[PDB]
């Protein structure tokens, strides 16, 4: 299956001339799914559409029918339908059923399933069309299965491109190699999200008889995006063809600009070996967030005790936090909790304190009111959470506790953090607010109940904290995972910091107890000192350098030979050792026999 | 508690009268961060999660029967509850969508105002099998007269204990939420033997007060 | 909102413990906390436990902190019950809420804010004290006679006796007629078990026109029976 399905890439075309360009075209010597069909054999299989379609049959009387195409060709979203009326093309653009067989088949009164359309049968038809003679033009040739329908079909920015062409055939089920270049069609502006597709034989069975004929063969072949390389003649017509992946031969007269090549070496690229895994290494456990403090008091603050800090150059436990049972509720504000187990902040700024059960529903950053208000609510412009916990076991008593009282009222205190801690008869926007004297008033009822009480009263501890984002230095993360070591491999890598791509080999180069790791003479780094086991690596990059082609004359012989530059053969392919033959399409360009020369491999 | 509790337990319309599910709640429910109200009236039946069917507690939401919501007032709440013996009937309360304690109590029942004709009152006695015919013994029946509308006499042997028998009923057998019903003497299977000279006499809402007639088992 | 289910209806014997089985997912169990379901079948199952089934967070009264205790049923993504000390609140309806819709986009256990009352509800199921004895093939022939029934009030009927159950498989009536359903449950007699005198409409001319099955029990009975007999 090659040589097939090469079409003129756009209508801005012109005369005699190599242009080289860069499509979804079928690569050639791809493997085509030959359909074989014979009546046992037999169905309308729903088939991946992937980035667009070869597609071919083996033809006359319009035997394939039609097509259609979408993401699901029966339910919910629209559908692009294409059907052949015994003279001409059908296009509709409606949600059609098609539960079965697809016998929808149900057609317009001038020239029903001949001239005017067919399936009208479903409910959002945006875009509807009608060809003139484009079944007539397959009906033309002689004979049944004597010729192949040849289609390139291609979805992209919103419209369907069509094209096709049409020759004869010997075999009845074969895809001959000869070359020929299909032609543009249309360029359909449906917009429809084509994932899937199936061919339309609607319940045919031709009087064409070979086998009794419930019975063809069709053939499907993704296209891929490759460089291809396009002959002009003076006619402006496509005449030849190269897909410059195919081998190395097909990329070094693609290279050259040219369809013959003399007796020569010339370079085409750059080999550079890729990395087969990852190794991240990170020091001993250290530093960890003294959270203990804010989350883990015996007894708590009251709300205008609130204990409060802003920490740093530390390792947060909050996946353990995150993962603990404990927690009457918590929620985040900023970022998602599930991943502040592992971010990078420049600080935190952190507080606990308590309420009756109740008043944990005003107390959250993104949360505002008279109770929050007036005795901690913090800024809403952190990444803040707020976590709670059993208040009503431990730091309450059961005539509600009268140390831990409600929150202060000072409706004048607008300013975020300040949100009026203090224990003091201030309630007012700015009458005198002395002790208490008749100007001014104070709320001073009991919050800590016991956990027998109703469970609205049922009291919690309560902790914010509130993660600082900057461009300066994060001197807060989560702990951070280390891989095992790679030796010998070309790898990417990370130290504290350090990434690249190279070999990690072990070395023998002496360093001091306080250096971390070596520059060269090129003030490139050369090797480092592994941060848990202290081994002292030695970094190199991973193979690269220019391939060259040797060649004689194209006008003498095909073969060729590949020279990887500078490169040990040790690095090079997982070959096959045929002296003459590159296995090449799918080995690294080339593949095979194997001589060492100190020009490289 | 913010377990948000009905006031009636069951409700009390006529056939389309605009009977209310009066409801109580825990404090500050009309709360100043959130102004919405947190009370919702639950409208679903018994032995299920009680689900929330009128959010803020102005009218009924999306699933709820209409007639079986209404206004909320911070720690109290008068639903409308209109011809609950059907519609408003999907049993129903004030409910907290409050915070972590929030949830509706029990719920009112489907209940209606109803008819209550007199039940029968004559003799009631066992069948030939006497001698083990248990709480079934000096038995009596109602009909067109609501579940809590008709009572029966615990009265084995002619002993005429009014309104003390063991007894059960079901809904309308007449149209104006018009019951039917039965009860008799309770006992174990043997203590039948006894009371197989059994009366009956019977008393309703709508009735006089229980009076009687007897004779002996295995006749009426 | 969750992937709502509830059943396990169980009788839950004095001083023993309970259990239960629902299904639940996303919001309504682990950013809402889901409502144990925490008041008896003959009403809405009142959520006096709270809990969070995607993390083992709970919160109760002091009864139902024992007596519907829940543990995360994790094949279920649900609670399935746990409970201890079983009674009256044990007896609650055998289902789990699904909480109310999530507040905020906010992350975790969130729930300082919407309600363990449903978004979702798994329908639920049934419970009892089971003090009542577990028997009930016992009958009792007796019923309102003809001069007791007295025309459109007139019922046919049987009495229960031994039940473990309050429902009976006989269903009083032997099906003669059905004018009115008053062929209710039994009720706990002095023999620590169901028994009954209630019959449902029909006509009181005759002990066979008023005809009659007897037998107490149904499945929770381990004794379910229909045997027949009549009223006078
Ligand atoms: C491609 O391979 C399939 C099996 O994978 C085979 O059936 C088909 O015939 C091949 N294509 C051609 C053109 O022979
Ligand atoms: C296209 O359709 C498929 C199948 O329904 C669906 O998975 C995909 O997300 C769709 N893409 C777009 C961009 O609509
Ligand atoms: C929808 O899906 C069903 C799947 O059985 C199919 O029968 C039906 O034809 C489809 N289309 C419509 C529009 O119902
Ligand atoms: C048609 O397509 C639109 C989406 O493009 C959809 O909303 C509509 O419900 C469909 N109508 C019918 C009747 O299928
Ligand atoms: C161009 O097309 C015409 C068509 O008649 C043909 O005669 C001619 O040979 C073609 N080629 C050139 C180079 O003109
Ligand atoms: C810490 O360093 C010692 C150095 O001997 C090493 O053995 C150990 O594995 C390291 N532990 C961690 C937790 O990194
Ligand atoms: C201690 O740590 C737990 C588990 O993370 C946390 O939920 C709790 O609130 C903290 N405080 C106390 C006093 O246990
Ligand atoms: C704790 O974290 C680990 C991460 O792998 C996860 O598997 C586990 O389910 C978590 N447990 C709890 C209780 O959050
Ligand atoms: C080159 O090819 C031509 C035919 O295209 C032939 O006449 C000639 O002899 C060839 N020469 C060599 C050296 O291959
Ligand atoms: C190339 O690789 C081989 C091992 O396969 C090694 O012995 C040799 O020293 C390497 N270097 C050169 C320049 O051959």
């Amino acid at each position: 299956s090659s040589m097939r399905g090469v079409y003129y890439p756009d209508e801005i075309f012109r005369s005699d001339t190599l242009y080289l360009t860069q499509d979804l075209f079928l690569p050639f010597y791809s493997n085509v799914t030959g359909f074989h069909t014979i009546n046992h054999t037999f169905g309308n299989p729903v088939i991946p559409f992937k980035d667009g379609i070869y597609f071919a049959a083996t033809e006359k009387s319009n035997v394939v029918r039609g097509w259609v195409f979408g993401s699901t060709m029966n339910n919910k979203s629209q559908s692009v339908i294409i059907i052949n009326n015994s003279t001409n093309v059908v296009i509709r653009a409606c949600n059609f059923e098609l539960c079965d067989n697809p016998f929808f088949a149900v057609s317009k009164p001038m020239g029903t399933q001949t001239h005017t359309m067919i399936f009208d049968n479903a409910f959002n038809c945006t875009f509807e069309y009608i060809s003139d003679a484009f079944s007539l033009d397959v009906s033309e040739k002689s004979g049944n299965f004597k010729h192949l329908r040849e289609f390139v079909f291609k979805n992209k920015d919103g419209f369907l491109y069509v094209y096709k062409g049409y020759q004869p055939i010997d075999v009845v089920r074969d895809l001959p190699s000869g070359f020929n270049t299909l032609k543009p069609i249309f360029k359909l502006p449906l917009g429809i999200n084509i994932t899937n597709f199936r061919a339309i034989l609607t319940a045919f069975s031709p009087a064409q008889d070979i086998w009794g004929t419930s019975a063809a063969a069709y053939f499907v072949g993704y296209l891929k995006p490759t460089t291809f390389m396009l002959k002009y003649d003076e006619n402006g017509t496509i005449t030849d063809a190269v897909d410059c992946s195919q081998n190395p031969l097909a990329e070094l007269k693609c290279s050259v600009k040219s369809f013959e090549i003399d007796k020569g070496i010339y370079q085409t690229s750059n080999f550079r070996v890729v990395p087969s895994g990852d190794v991240v290494r990170f020091p001993n456990i250290t530093n960890l967030c003294p959270f203990g403090e804010v989350f883990n008091a015996t007894k708590f603050p009251s709300v205008y005790a609130w204990e409060r800090k802003k920490i740093s150059n530390c390792v947060a436990d909050y996946s353990v936090l995150y993962n603990s049972t404990f927690f009457s509720t918590f929620k985040c504000y900023g970022v998602s909790a599930t991943k502040l187990n592992d971010l990078c902040f420049s600080n935190v700024y952190a507080d606990s304190f308590v309420v009756k059960g109740d008043d944990v529903r005003q107390i959250a950053p993104g949360q505002t009111g008279v109770i929050a208000d007036y005795n901690y609510k913090l800024p809403d412009d952190f990444m803040g959470c707020v976590l709670a916990w059993n208040t009503r076991n431990i730091d309450a008593t059961s005539t509600g506790n009268y140390n831990y009282k409600y929150r202060y009222l000072r409706h004048g205190k607008l300013r975020p953090f300040e949100r009026d801690i203090s224990n003091v008869p201030f309630s007012p926007d700015g009458k005198p607010c002395t002790p208490p004297a008749l100007n001014c008033y104070w709320p001073l009822n009991d919050y800590g109940f016991y956990t027998t009480t109703g469970i609205g009263y049922q009291p919690y501890r309560v902790v914010v904290l509130s993660f600082e984002l900057l461009n300066a230095p994060a001197t807060v993360c989560g702990p951070k995972l280390s891989t095992d070591l790679i030796k010998n491999q070309c790898v990417n890598f990370n130290f504290n910091g350090l990434t690249g791509t190279g070999v990690l080999t072990p070395s023998s180069k002496r360093f001091q107890p306080f250096q971390q790791f070596g520059r060269d003479v090129s003030d490139f780094t050369d090797s480092v000192r592994d941060p848990k086991t202290s081994e002292i690596l030695d970094i190199s990059p991973c193979s690269f350098g220019g391939v060259s082609v040797i060649t004689p004359g194209t006008n003498a012989s095909s073969e060729v030979a590949v020279l990887y530059q500078d490169v040990n053969c040790t690095d090079v392919s997982t070959a096959i050792h045929a002296d003459q033959l590159t296995p090449a399409w799918r080995i690294y360009s080339t593949g095979n026999n194997v001589f060492q020369t100190q020009a490289g491999c | 508690d913010i377990v948000m509790t009905q006031s009636p337990d069951s409700l009390a319309v006529s056939l389309g009268e605009r009977a209310t599910i009066n409801c109580r709640s825990s404090q500050s429910v009309l709360y100043s961060s959130n102004n919405e109200n947190y009370l919702a009236w639950y409208q679903q039946k018994p032995g299920q999660p009680p689900k929330l069917l009128i959010y803020w507690a102005s009218t009924r939401e999306s699933g709820i029967p209409d007639r079986f919501s209404g206004s909320g007032s911070g720690t109290d709440f008068t639903l409308t509850i209109s011809r609950l013996q059907a519609e408003d009937v999907a049993v129903y309360y004030c409910q907290q969508y409050y915070s972590l304690p929030r949830t509706f109590g029990q719920g009112t029942k489907v209940e209606i105002k109803r008819t209550v004709a007199a039940p029968s009152v004559f003799i009631f006695p066992p069948s030939d099998e006497q001698l083990k015919s248990g709480t079934a013994s000096v038995v009596c029946l109602l009909n067109n007269f609501y579940p809590r509308e008709a009572k029966v006499q615990w009265k084995v042997d002619n002993a005429l204990q009014s309104g003390n028998s063991q007894e059960s009923v079901t809904e309308q057998d007449s149209k104006d939420s018009t019951y039917s019903l039965s009860s008799t003497l309770t006992l174990s299977k043997a203590d039948y033997e006894k009371h197989k000279v059994y009366a009956c006499e019977v008393t309703h809402q709508g009735l006089s007060s229980p009076v009687t007639k007897s004779f002996n088992r295995g006749e009426c | 909102q969750v992937q709502l289910v509830q059943s396990g209806a169980e009788v839950k014997k004095p001083g023993a413990s309970v259990q239960v089985s629902c299904q639940a997912s996303a919001n309504t169990f682990t950013n809402h906390y889901i409502h144990w379901v925490r008041q008896a079948p003959g009403q809405g199952l009142e959520w006096m436990g709270i809990i969070y089934p995607t993390g083992g967070n709970t919160i109760y009264a002091q009864g139902f902190q024992g007596r519907v205790t829940m543990t995360r049923d994790t094949s279920l993504n649900t609670i399935y019950l746990e409970l201890s000390s079983l009674r009256s609140e044990d007896t609650a309806v055998y289902y789990c809420a699904r909480d109310v819709r999530v507040d905020d986009s906010w992350s975790g256990y969130d729930l300082l804010s919407g309600g363990t009352y449903f978004d979702y509800w798994g329908q639920g199921t049934l419970v009892t004290v089971s003090s009542a004895s577990t028997k009930g093939p016992s009958v009792f022939p007796l019923a309102p006679s003809s001069k007791s029934t007295s025309g459109g009030t007139a019922a046919l009927g049987c009495l229960v006796k031994d039940y473990f159950p309050e429902p009976v498989t006989v269903s009083w009536n032997s099906g003669a007629l059905t004018s009115g359903v008053h062929t209710f449950p039994a009720v706990l007699q002095s023999s620590g078990l169901y028994s009954l005198s209630s019959v449902v409409t029909v006509p009181s001319s005759s002990l066979g026109t008023q005809t009659y099955i007897c037998n107490v029990n149904h499945k929770p009975s381990n004794t379910k029976v229909d045997k027949k007999v009549e009223p006078k």
